[PDB]
C-alpha cells in the first residue's frame, strides 16, 4: 500500500498497466519484461503499442516481437538511472528511494519544459509561415 | 522500436 | 515529501505537532525527548498533556518532568515495536519499512477493537439491569 | 506519567 505517485516504482504496478498488449507469451517484449525494463503502457487511439519509462519518461512505440525493452531503453536512454539500480524495490533503503524520487522529479520537469520548447517552435512555424503567406 | 511521431 | 499517513514515522513531523506543550528546557519530558521516544501531542480540553504513541496507539496523560519518556513508554507498552527500531529512517529499508507499517495498521484495529469491546459491555451492563429492574419490580 |  503505497501512494499513487509511487505505484509506478512497482513492477506489479507496471505490468498491470499492460492492458490489450498485443506481445504476450512467446515474445521478448513481453508485459513482464516490459515492466522490468521500467516501462508503463500509455496507449492512444492513434498510437496503442505507445510505452513509456516511469522513471525518465522516453516513449518509444513500434515495438516487434523480438524486441529486448531492455536494449531499447539502453538504446534510446542511455543515461535514465532506473537503468543503473540493480537491487530489488524492497531492498533499497528510504534513502536511496528518496534519491530516486528526487531524480524523478527533475525527468519529469525536464520532460515538460522538452515538450513545451517543442510545442512553441511549432507554433512559431505556423506563424512564419503565415506572415510569408501574406507578403508574398 | 522506435521514438515517438 | 512524505504522504500524510507516513509522516508520523518522522521525529520532525511529531516534535511538530507538540503546540503549548508545557514542559520545557530544563525538563526530561521535552518535545523533543517525547518525539524520539515515539510520542506525538493530542491533548484535549479534559486532559491537555495527552500524548500517544504513534506506533502501538497507547496513550499517557499526567507527565512530569523528571519523566523519561523512552521509560515510560518500555513501562506502558513493552511490547511496542517501534521501541524496537535503531536505525534511522532513511536507513530502513523499504522491505523493513513496509513491515513495520503493517504492525502499525494491526496495532490501530487492535485499539479500536479493544475499544468496541469496552463500549458494548458497558452497553450490555445497562441493558441488563435495566432488566433485572423491571423483573424485580 | 500514567495510563488513561
Ligand atoms: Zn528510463
Ligand atoms: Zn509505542
Amino acid at each position: 500500500t503505497l501512494p499513487p505517485a509511487w505505484q509506478p516504482f512497482l513492477k506489479d504496478h507496471r505490468i498491470s498497466t499492460f492492458k490489450n498488449w498485443p506481445f504476450l507469451e512467446g515474445c521478448a517484449c513481453t508485459p513482464e519484461r516490459m515492466a522490468e525494463a521500467g516501462f508503463i503502457h500509455c496507449p492512444t487511439e492513434n498510437e496503442p503499442d505507445l510505452a513509456q519509462c516511469f522513471f525518465c519518461f522516453k516513449e518509444l512505440e513500434g515495438w516487434e516481437p523480438d524486441d529486448d525493452p531492455i536494449e531499447e531503453h539502453k538504446k534510446h536512454s542511455s543515461g535514465c538511472a532506473f537503468l543503473s539500480v540493480k537491487k530489488q524495490f524492497e531492498e533499497l533503503t528510504l534513502g536511496e528511494f528518496l534519491k530516486l524520487d528526487r531524480e524523478r522529479a527533475k525527468n519529469k520537469i525536464a520532460k515538460e519544459t522538452n515538450n513545451k520548447k517543442k510545442e512553441f517552435e511549432e507554433t512559431a512555424k505556423k506563424v512564419r509561415r503565415a506572415i510569408e503567406q501574406l507578403a508574398a | 522500436a522506435r521514438t515517438k511521431q
